[PDB]
């Protein structure tokens, strides 16, 4: 059971123990956004209709 | 009402456990995919053992122990075998056997081979003991019940499962003689109904034939094959405080050799039983493992051993 | 010296935060003013603790934090309450309308309208770091702005601070404090999205949460005061390596490093012992041994999966108060002779350890007693997938019948949005899967 | 954040002031619309339905409509009449005699306009309006077709705030005339398209509770709007105390709602009264579930529930009330469809109402609900099948052929409740 890396320090201590070896752009994003925001808008003028009718 | 749902439709020991729980009275079965069961009678390939145990107010418990498949196929048990310390490649009652992926006589078997030239390879056992009268090879099947708590429950009713067939060192060709399944048998039927004897007179045949007894000679090594091969997988497989609770029946298959020494041979994870045994195992099963964590409103020697060393 | 930003969004982010600034404090020294008396260098600093806390030329030490919710009533109390002196005005954001447990609404409607604001924001606090590590996010899966909102802010952070880390506590739902029925979408939705943006996720599962309090601080019906003090504790172990002296797990890079060697299995399982009840009269107290087998009980487990039957990938044990490495590798060692830990092939069967010599902290009048020594394993292990196929199953019965998908498509996300999702879980779950079986 | 309130004709206006007063004495506010309670909790979500006005005064967010005066006079002189705005009273002189028609068309369209001038003065100064409930019966012709001409002209120019009734479903037992089904079947085609939420109370119902239960031989109005009022206390609890679940309006609507024309819910109450023993967990949880007490006459064991929302009220152990609303589900789970998961959800609230400990209010979306429109369906046909009464509609403008697609419309409700339950 092999203990490497033991470093120490007033506040504690680390150390390592082995027992075996072995994006989308701004652009995109705004693009996705108001795409959405044009589909409710669209639902939106569909109701409209609707109730205009 | 205790709730319940079955997901294999072909297991005949779970379709009579699921007639007795309906014929309490206090059992109700619901439909396959309803999550808010007590008890999974499940499927026996990727039963969903990660969605047990997280239904607020129902205490869940499901037939099958996740991980015990390494004891229950043949290769997976030769490595468990060789492996674990606690068995060891030295383990005196499991054949010599080698995991091989693609007298000397050997079985080739995981559609079955018996030759001494050349999947697990095993050592084929030349000396079994014969049943006289006929000459014959047989096997011996014992039922094992582990609860939620891990007991050992070995159901008291074993069965030998026979050759009808004189066995036939110069020639392991013809199988007949050399293979004990019920399926490979269907002489059949001769010495015995449906080339099955049972235990009352397989231990008057040993008490005349060989003036010993069955627990004796054979059934001791029994239990502590079972014991040896279940308490070894204890750590991996327990369900003690875990979210769910399992429980699961083995089908354990022995070989009795011409000194009374008994190997082992398989470990089935889903096996049936002798119809003439149906009825009292699965009520049984019902005693044990389920009205014990479901309690409503003995036919098992219980394994244990703590020997001080 | 390398700063870390917290931010945190919705309700359960915030008030999650709102208990972990309250244990930094105490941890640090801070009082609720912001003042900080043992700190000798008046008005900056580069030690340990300035990673989480900027300071005034008056003393005040004020938390790298920004809250974020779509309607104001959580983030009203930290404006009101103890702390409220250790924040200003600008690192708390509200909306007057939420995203009603929508994913669309808080991604697409409402998100699109305070999205530039909260950046705005966090670029303030971003000019007064000299060297941005990168990011620590706390949030719901379950909630319209945990879920939507958080996926928008992750891939825009992705976008305005490319180089940095981005590490989540991230709270999965469970039903017996669960406020939505379609909270399974939102966390598919929010998990699909945020995927590539996260370097390293800690998952915590309620339910689990709230058993630990029942079962161990005795707690009748856990409210999320107490689940958020134990949740605090657990993410306090996780971050001490940034805020105090150490040689493990440093910066928020190294979390990645020594946790994830394949970047989409980036979600460690974390496990803390003892939890111990401040009610309980007599306390025996636990050794290095016990409180380190206590990290292999599913009990203690942030998320409640059995790692037998999984593979580990990563170890590393967080220990706080009087332990000795002597007494760490020996707990080990009859630990392995007793237990099923398997790791993968491609890497060493191993654990990094890290020990802070000071005991937890506890919030005086809390639940949790105060014990003499304490550990939080993290763990990658494949057994987390369990979570990830509990809640696609859920996910798979609701979307056969599109049960509530109307009002997804209502706020103009497109109903593909949802089997797109779905399919990057079904390959997350197959990935697992190759990996662990 | 803020909720405006809208009663029409008589039946709305009627139950309508009953909710005022019975919320008003929950939240301290007196008949002249001063606080004078004795907790926090009652004045911190005040604003759903109060507006603050000068003197620390609270006035109800709440507007007044009939075609005829006589209610209304009646509102203004009851118990709490002085506490409603006085220009929030729009009411016409001609009333709607029974008929849909005049409501909708004729006598209601030459009043709606001034009833939108108050509701946009209203809305105009709420913070953040999430929308609009409205208090009406289906079987007139004011609340029917005047209110669903409201709601589809409210829904025009606030195209995205929530749009909730109260809505009274007529019965034979309670019946003032022949042509209510003619009234309901119009009326549930409109709430069908142009509501998020309905709330069906039907007199069916509160009849059989009256007389079955309460053991009232003769059942007035007032008997049935005790229930009513308790039911809507009840319903309205989540909206208007602090708490995590189903706080506002939308939140309920995306819990509730799985498509979205299926929003009819089935209300219950326990207990049922018109009492000093001391009612038990179990025994609330028992009596919220049971058919005897469901506000719409519809067998719950006859489809299953969709979506529930349960609120218990009083002082009383959450844990006690986790494990019956576990056990209800565990023991009767074919009830609740199983492609819904963990769909139902339980809100408690200390404050119970007044004259109970103990108290829990159940909203059901169930598939049963088809039952109430089968009901109104057969009745409808029964007539229209010889064109009866039809005269009064026709006089008015209206063609045969707007009744043949309301009935078609509300069988297609029907069906598509009976799909969700088979599937
Ligand atoms: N642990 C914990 N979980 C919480 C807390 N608050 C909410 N939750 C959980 O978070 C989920 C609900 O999401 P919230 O964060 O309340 O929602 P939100 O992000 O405010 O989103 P909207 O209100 O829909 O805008 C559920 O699974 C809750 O159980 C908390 O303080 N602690
Ligand atoms: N090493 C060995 N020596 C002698 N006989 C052997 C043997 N291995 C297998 N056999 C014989 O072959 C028969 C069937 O072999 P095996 O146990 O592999 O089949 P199986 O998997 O069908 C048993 P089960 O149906 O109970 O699962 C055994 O009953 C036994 O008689
Ligand atoms: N529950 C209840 N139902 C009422 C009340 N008043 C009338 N109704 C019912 O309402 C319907 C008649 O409509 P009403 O509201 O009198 O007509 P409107 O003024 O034109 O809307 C019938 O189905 C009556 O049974 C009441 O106070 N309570
Ligand atoms: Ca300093
Ligand atoms: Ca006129
Ligand atoms: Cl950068
Ligand atoms: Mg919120
Ligand atoms: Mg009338």
């Amino acid at each position: 059971m092999e203990v490497i890396e033991l470093n120490k320090c007033t506040s504690g201590q680390s150390f390592e123990v082995i027992l075996k070896p072995p994006d989308p752009s701004l652009e995109e994003i705004q693009k996705k956004l108001e795409a959405a925001e044009e589909r409710r808008k669209y639902q939106e003028a569909e109701l409209l209709k609707h109730l205009a009718e | 009402m205790y709730t319940f749902v079955v997901r294999d439709e072909n297991s005949s020991v779970y379709a009579e456990v699921s007639r007795l729980l309906l014929a309490t009275g206090q059992w109700k079965r619901l439909r396959k995919d309803n999550p808010r069961f007590n008890l999974m009678l499940g499927e026996r390939n990727r039963l969903p053992f990660g969605r047990l145990g997280h239904e607020p107010g129902l205490v869940q418990l499901v037939n099958y122990y996740r991980g015990a498949d390494k004891l229950c196929r043949k290769a997976s048990l030769v490595k468990l075998i060789k492996t674990s310390p606690e068995l060891s490649e030295s383990c005196t009652w499991f054949p010599e056997s080698y995991v091989i992926y693609p007298g000397n006589v050997w079985i080739a078997k995981s559609g079955i081979l018996i030759s001494s030239e050349a999947h697990v390879i095993q050592k084929y056992l030349e000396k079994p003991l014969l049943l006289e009268p006929g000459h014959r090879k047989f096997d011996i099947r014992s039922w094992v019940l582990v609860d939620h708590l891990y007991n050992i429950y070995l159901y008291r009713e074993g069965v030998l499962r026979t050759s009808s067939e004189p066995y036939n060192s110069a020639n392991f060709q013809d199988k007949t003689c050399h293979l004990t399944n019920h399926c490979i048998q269907k002489n059949y039927g001769r010495y015995e109904e449906g080339n099955e004897m049972f235990f009352e007179e397989f231990n008057q045949y040993l008490m005349d034939a060989l003036n010993t007894t069955l627990e004796n000679s054979i059934l001791l090594q029994i239990k502590h094959i079972i014991r040896s091969c279940l308490m070894c997988i204890e750590p991996a497989i327990s369900t003690k405080h875990l979210h769910y609770q399992s429980f699961q029946l083995f089908g354990f298959d022995f070989m009795v050799d011409e000194e009374l020494k008994v190997w082992l041979i398989e470990v089935n994870g889903a096996p049936a039983c002798a119809q003439k045994l149906y009825a009292e195992l699965c009520q049984g099963i019902v005693d044990v493992a389920i009205s014990s964590v479901f309690p409503l409103a003995s036919i098992f020697i219980k394994l244990h051993h703590h020997h001080h060393h | 010296m390398r700063e870390c930003i917290s931010i945190h969004v919705g309700q359960a982010g915030v008030q999650i935060g709102n208990a972990c600034w309250e244990l930094y404090c105490l941890e640090h020294g801070i009082q609720p003013d912001g003042q900080m008396p043992s700190d000798k260098t008046i008005g900056g600093g580069d030690d340990s603790f300035n990673t989480f806390f900027s300071e005034t030329g008056a003393g005040k030490h004020v938390p790298r934090a920004v809250f974020v919710d779509l309607e104001p009533t959580v983030i009203d109390e930290v404006r009101t309450g103890t702390y409220r002196q250790l924040f200003h005005p600008e690192q708390l954001i509200t909306g007057k309308e939420d995203a009603a447990n929508n994913y669309a609404r808080g991604h697409y409607t409402i998100g699109k309208e305070i999205i530039d604001l909260v950046l705005d924001r966090i670029r303030k606090l971003a000019d007064q770091c000299t060297g941005l590590q990168g990011f620590l996010v706390f949030h719901s899966f379950g909630g319209g702005t945990g879920s939507g909102f958080t996926s928008l802010l992750m891939e825009r952070l992705s976008v305005d601070y490319g180089k940095k880390s981005k590490l989540e506590f991230s709270i999965y739902p469970a039903p017996q404090v669960s406020t939505a029925v379609v909270e399974p979408y939102n966390s598919i939705l929010t998990t699909h999205t945020t995927l590539e943006h996260s370097d390293c996720a800690f998952m915590v599962d309620n339910e689990a949460i709230y058993d630990i309090c029942r079962r161990n601080l005795d707690i009748e019906r856990p409210t999320y005061t107490n689940l958020n003090r134990l949740i605090s504790q657990i993410v306090s172990s996780i971050t001490a390596s940034l805020r105090f002296d150490g040689a493990l797990n440093v910066d928020l890079t190294e979390f990645q490093t020594n946790l994830v060697p394949y970047p989409r299995i980036h979600f460690p399982l974390a496990t803390y012992a003892p939890v111990i009840s401040a009610e309980k009269a007599y306390h025996e107290q636990l050794s290095v041994a016990e409180i380190t087998n206590a990290c292999f009980e599913p009990a203690n487990q942030m998320v409640k999966c059995d790692p037998r039957h999984g593979k580990y990938m990563a170890c590393c044990l967080l220990y706080r108060g009087d332990v000795v490495p002597k007494d760490v590798n020996a707990a080990i060692a009859t630990i392995k002779t007793k237990r099923s830990i398997q790791f993968v092939d491609w890497c060493p069967t191993g654990f990094k350890v890290g020990i802070n010599y000071q005991p937890p902290t506890v919030v005086p009048g809390g639940d949790l007693a105060k014990v003499q020594r304490a550990v939080c394993m993290l763990s990658n292990t494949t057994a987390i997938a369990e979570a990830w196929a509990r809640l696609d199953h859920k996910f798979d019965l609701m979307y056969a019948k599109r049960a509530f998908v109307h009002w997804y498509v209502g706020e103009g996300m497109e109903e593909g949005e949802f089997s797109e999702a779905r399919e990057d879980m079904a390959a997350l779950e197959k990935d697992y899967e190759e990996v662990g079986v | 954040r803020e909720i405006v309130h809208i009663q029409a004709g008589q039946c709305g206006n009627q139950i309508g002031a009953k909710f005022w007063e019975v919320i008003s004495d929950e939240h301290g506010i007196d008949p002249t619309g001063s606080y004078h309670g004795d907790s926090d909790l009652q004045l911190e979500r005040i604003n759903v339905y109060y507006n603050e006005a000068a003197g620390n005064k609270y006035v109800p967010r709440a507007i007044l409509v009939d075609l005829e005066p006589g209610t209304m006079d009646s509102v203004r002189s009851g118990p709490f009449g002085q506490i409603f705005r006085p220009d929030n009273f729009v009411f016409g002189q001609s009333g709607a005699g029974n008929n849909w028609a005049k409501g909708h068309y004729t006598e209601g369209a030459e009043l709606v306009d001034s009833v939108l001038d108050v509701v946009r003065k209203e809305s105009e100064s709420c913070d953040c309006l999430q929308g609009f409930q409205l208090t009406h019966s289906l079987g007139g012709g004011t609340g029917s077709g005047m209110g669903t001409l409201l709601i589809s002209k409210i829904r025009e120019e606030y195209p995205d705030r929530i749009m909730n009734t109260f809505s009274v479903v007529p019965s034979p037992k309670v019946s003032d005339t022949v042509v209510e089904p003619y009234n309901a079947t119009l009326s549930v085609h409109q709430l069908v398209e142009n509501t998020d939420e309905t709330y069906c109370i039907d007199n069916e119902a509160l009849y059989d509770i009256c007389f079955r239960t309460l053991k009232l031989t003769t059942p007035t109005y007032g008997d049935l709007n005790h229930l009513v009022s308790a039911t809507m206390s009840g319903v309205t609890t989540c909206l208007r105390f602090p708490g995590q679940l189903n706080a506002d309006l939308r939140k309920l609507a995306v819990n509730m709602v799985p498509f979205p024309r299926l929003h009819f819910f089935m209300p219950g109450f326990a207990p049922l009264t018109s009492q000093y023993r001391a009612l038990t967990v179990p025994e609330l949880t028992q009596q919220m579930f049971d058919a005897k007490n469901m506000m719409a006459a519809c067998d719950p064991r006859h489809g299953r529930y969709l979506t529930v929302a349960a609120v218990f009220r009083g002082r009383m152990s959450m844990k006690e009330v986790d494990e019956q609303m576990l056990n209800v589900q565990n023991k009767n789970s074919s009830y609740f469809v199983e492609w819904i998961p963990n769909n139902v959800k339980t809100a408690v609230c200390d404050i119970p109402p007044r004259g109970l400990k103990m108290s829990a209010t159940f909203i059901g979306n169930s598939t049963a609900i088809q039952e109430l429109f089968k009901r109104i369906s057969e009745q409808f046909t029964a007539m229209f099948r010889r064109k009866a009464f039809l005269h009064w509609y026709t006089g008015e403008g209206m063609d045969e052929m707007e009744f043949t697609e309301a009935e078609s419309n509300m069988n297609d409700l029907v069906s598509e409740y009976q799909q969700y339950q088979d599937a």
